[PDB]
RNA sequence: GUUUGACCUCAAAUCAGGUAGGAGUACCCGCUGAACUUAAGCAUAUCAAUAAGCGGAGGAAAAGAAACCAACCGGGAUUGC
RNA sequence: AUAUUGGCGAGAGACCGAUAGCGAACAAGUACAGUGAUGGAAAGAUGAAAAGAACUUUGAAAAGAGAGUGAAAAAGUACGUGAAAUUGUUGAAAGGGAAGGGCAUUUGAUCAGACA
RNA sequence: CGUGGAGGUCAGUGACGAAGCCUAGACCGUAAGGUCGGGUCGAACGGCCUCUAGUGCAGAUCUUGGUGGUAGUAGCAAAUAUUCAAAUGAGAACUUUGAAGACUGAAGUGGGGAAAGGUUCCACGUCAACAGCAGUUGGACGUGGGUUAGUCGAUCCUAAGAGAUGGGGAAGCUCCGUUUCAAAGGCCUGAUUUUAUGCAGGCCACCAUCGAAAGGGAAUCCGGUUAAGAUUCCGGAACCUGG
RNA sequence: AAACUUUCAACAACGGAUCUCUUGGUUCUCGCAUCGAUGAAGAACGCAGCGAAAUGCGAUACGUAAUGUGAAUUGCAGAAUUCCGUGAAUCAUCGAAUCUUUGAACGCACAUUGCGCCCCUUGGUAUUCCAGGGGGCAUGCCUGUUUGAGCGUCAUUU
């Protein structure tokens, strides 16, 4: 057959691996403090017969998501909102559902003045884990 | 490592030259010349199913 | 008589020293060195002679400019003095 | 033994250029004597004395030269930066922090902002 | 040859100057480990191979 | 006006200022490209789109924000496990 | 986010221990060979400290014998320990064209236990 | 049964001597092996419960290293040939000088060079190894000295040939070709009938470079001098080229 | 009976096994991004008071300057250090320099330490000659400057 020796990939470095991964969420988390991690990510259907009956975390909210919860997409993106552009709303339920993620969501952030004290608050390192997904 | 014992340029002498068929340095000039090489045996070679 | 009667008339030389390897290895009549490939503007070697290469690479040398660098880079390639 | 570069330093070139010709004329003399005694310790002080002398004049020379070209847009590529011939070809500071009009308009009007998930 | 060129009267020179057993004082230095000079030469023994 | 010029194209200068070569090459992006080997017998497949050869980069490279996947209540740049 | 047997800087191992581990633990890609492309070795260990044996004597000398240094010279730059093959001397024994081995005992040498 | 390493334990053994090695001594096992004494040695090592593997040799014309018999044996018998005295020296068949006998016999065992070698040249010191005997000697070992050019060569020219540029192929490393397929570079005159501080009129033409220490080619001889230099130094007498 | 051959034992040889050592190798993991026409990698030749290597360096040559440390280096020689301190050293650090002949290698060549050309300057009693010193002269391509070529196109009577 062919030369598998001189190709063989051995998982030595998977504890120095994680390692590195959690001293860069600490790093950025440093860095980027006090905003979070991730953004807010939508909810949407899986495709296909097999998974159709669960939702899970799509990319971003839709145009017609972020002007209903009344934000521009520019807006959104700086304050911490995945916007998709090419996803498409066909499901009132599930247009609803983003709707008031993204409301709850604004009413549960706080968005510091470009000039001006700031007022101090610890860091929520993830949106994920704040606004979590539900099954309906 | 993988390329021990195996850096050596050596040949058989061939059947029927009153010594053994072991492949031996080429060249000349040194004592290395002439020498056995890479079997498990011969000093200097390579081990039986090197460690991976 | 191809043997040791042919060997006393070897008072030639197919090759002199070479101006960039310094290797007895410039071919005189082919004006060419069979080690560096002298006045070829790249150096000669194949991915079939490791040995070779290893013999000839970076570092085999004095490396007169590129020791330095790696401190200069520790140093963020500075300029000026030290003010004591 | 041997002279002191920062009392070299506060002489002028002519002095100096004297004292780098006295130097050479007794490292003349001793190279005369060492072939009667091959032992001179001498030798390596009076050596190291014109290396000193040397450096401190090719100092004087190139610092004169750039008070010249002081606040000039092309200097001596001796007098230029070394760093790396990567680091010389890279992009400047404001080559590189360069925008466009519309990009600007756009990190003006929508920048990062600053935020927390708090209340 | 007698008519020889610079170069190779150059390369002559520093093996002239080469030929050489080591100095006696070498041997009295703290923790001298050179006892001989392994790379002599000889005129009848190793050619210089131009 | 058989003159005086405006342009176009093409040159020259040790003209003013720059830039390319070469090295290294573990990893990366292209080109080019076998045979030993392992089998069969609609004259082949395999080794292998590999070794060797050539060209070109970086600290990563390449890819990348759909002329996509799908056929669902649809998903939504690229990459890797 | 992925790759990394090159470069620079680090930390480690149920790995090897000088015929092993890289070819190279050492002035190793060295010495040496080849016209050339290239081929390519062997080679670590006195002692804590050189204190590396002053001096006398024999010898032309290398050296020997005394002496001395040192815990040790049963460590003398042949140097930690110092196996086997093979060799010398001393002592015992056998041997009329091999020797070696097994069972049993004689002879010579040598030796342990039990000794209340 | 035995070996390298690993976890645990024996608060295990050890400078009043660990490991190793030698042993005409002692014991236990059917055996693989285990244990004790003596000598030597000088710094680490073992029993048991488990873990682990590059774990056990008489062979492979096995590998590397070392050593025997052969064996003081075969041999050191081509190139006609050696001898006497003295000196030196511990030591002389082999060194030095003298005295003799011979040889190469000018197509030399003579005197110079080319290729090649690279200090082997010469002096002083000097014998461990090398000179298949010897050695006081040496092309050996140690320390130094020595190669002087306008006229001798290279350097210049071109020969068979080698090989850029202008171009044209080739994915490309590179290939063809050597004057073509090129705007490929020098010189003369001028007060250019003046338009006023802007160069006008003419002339001739073919291709880089490398390639000979025996081809071509400017010009030097004599005498003396050194331990070793010599048409080069010294003395005398010349010549060439350029200005 | 010796000698000789062989066996056994003690000591001495030969040789370098064994044991104990180890500034080396091998494998795994982590961090970083930095060669070169401002001349790299590599090569040759040189450099130390007395060195042939290894290591370092370039005629300023086992090196100069700067900063730190604070008394060595050592084989010998020689500095010591005003010790009440701008100060050893084969020390550390390294930001200023020097950096032969080369090498992609760049005036033309190179089996030659061969052959030019340009500018400035200096010394030889020098308008002419010679020599020394300093600095230059590669190719492809880009932007610009200057000087040009060609009925290729066009304008040109108050
Ligand atoms: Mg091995
Ligand atoms: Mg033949
Ligand atoms: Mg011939
Ligand atoms: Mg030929
Ligand atoms: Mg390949
Ligand atoms: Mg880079
Ligand atoms: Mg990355
Ligand atoms: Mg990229
Ligand atoms: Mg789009
Ligand atoms: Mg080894
Ligand atoms: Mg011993
Ligand atoms: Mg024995
Ligand atoms: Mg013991
Ligand atoms: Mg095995
Ligand atoms: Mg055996
Ligand atoms: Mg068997
Ligand atoms: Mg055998
Ligand atoms: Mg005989
Ligand atoms: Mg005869
Ligand atoms: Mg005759
Ligand atoms: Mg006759
Ligand atoms: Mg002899
Ligand atoms: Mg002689
Ligand atoms: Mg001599
Ligand atoms: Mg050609
Ligand atoms: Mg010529
Ligand atoms: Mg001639
Ligand atoms: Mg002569
Ligand atoms: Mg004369
Ligand atoms: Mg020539
Ligand atoms: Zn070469």
């Amino acid at each position: 057959r062919k030369h598998w020796q001189e190709r063989v990939k051995v998982h030595f470095d998977q504890a120095g691996k994680k390692v590195s991964r959690r001293n860069a969420r600490a790093t950025r988390a440093a860095k980027i403090a006090p905003r979070p991690l991730d953004l807010l990510r939508p909810v949407v259907r899986a495709p296909t017969v097999k998974y159709n009956r669960k939702v899970r975390a799509g990319r971003g909210f839709t145009l017609a998501e972020v002007k209903a919860a009344g934000l521009t997409a520019a807006y959104a993106r700086t304050i911490g909102i995945a916007v998709d552009h090419r996803r498409q709303n066909r499901n009132q339920e599930i247009f609803d559902a983003n709707v008031q993620r993204l409301k709850e969501y604004q009413s549960k952030i706080i968005v510091f003045p470009r000039n001006g004290k700031a007022p101090e608050a610890e860091q929520v390192l993830s949106a994920a884990a704040t606004f979590p997904i539900a099954q309906p | 490592s993988e390329k021990a014992g195996h850096q050596t340029s050596a040949e058989s002498w061939g059947t029927g030259r009153a010594v053994a068929r072991i492949p031996r340095v080429g060249g000349g000039g040194t004592g290395r010349s002439g020498q056995g090489a890479f079997g498990n045996m011969c000093r200097g070679g390579r081990m039986f199913a090197p460690t991976k | 008589g191809k043997g040791t009667p042919s060997f006393g008339k070897r008072h030639n030389k197919s090759h002199t020293l070479c101006n960039r390897c310094g290797r007895r290895s410039f071919h005189v009549q082919k004006k060419t060195c069979s080690s560096c490939g002298y006045p070829a503007a790249k150096t000669r070697s194949y991915n079939w002679g490791a040995k070779a290469k290893r013999r000839h690479t970076t570092g085999t040398g004095r490396m007169r400019y590129l020791k330095h660098v790696s401190r200069r880079f520790k140093n963020g390639f500075q300029t000026g003095s030290a003010s004591k | 033994a041997g002279v002191k570069a920062y009392e070299l330093r506060t002489k002028s070139k002519e002095q100096l250029a004297s004292q780098l010709v006295d130097l050479k004329k007794e490292l003349a003399e001793l190279k005369v004597q060492k072939l009667s005694r091959p032992s001179l310790p001498k030798i390596k002080t009076v050596r190291k004395s014109i290396a000193c002398v040397l450096t401190v004049i090719n100092e004087q020379q190139r610092e004169a030269v750039r008070q010249l070209y002081k606040g000039k847009k092309y200097q001596p590529k001796d007098l230029r930066a070394k760093k790396t011939r990567a680091l010389r070809r890279a992009l400047t500071k404001f080559e590189a922090s360069q925008v466009t009009e519309k990009q600007r308009k756009k990190q003006i009007a929508f920048p990062q902002r600053k935020y927390a998930i708090k209340a | 040859a007698a008519q020889k060129s610079f170069r190779i009267k150059q390369k002559m020179a520093k093996a002239k100057k080469q030929n050489r057993p080591l100095p006696q004082w070498i041997r009295l230095r703290t923790n001298n480990t050179i006892r001989y000079n392994a790379k002599r030469r000889n005129w009848r023994r190793t050619k210089m191979n131009i």
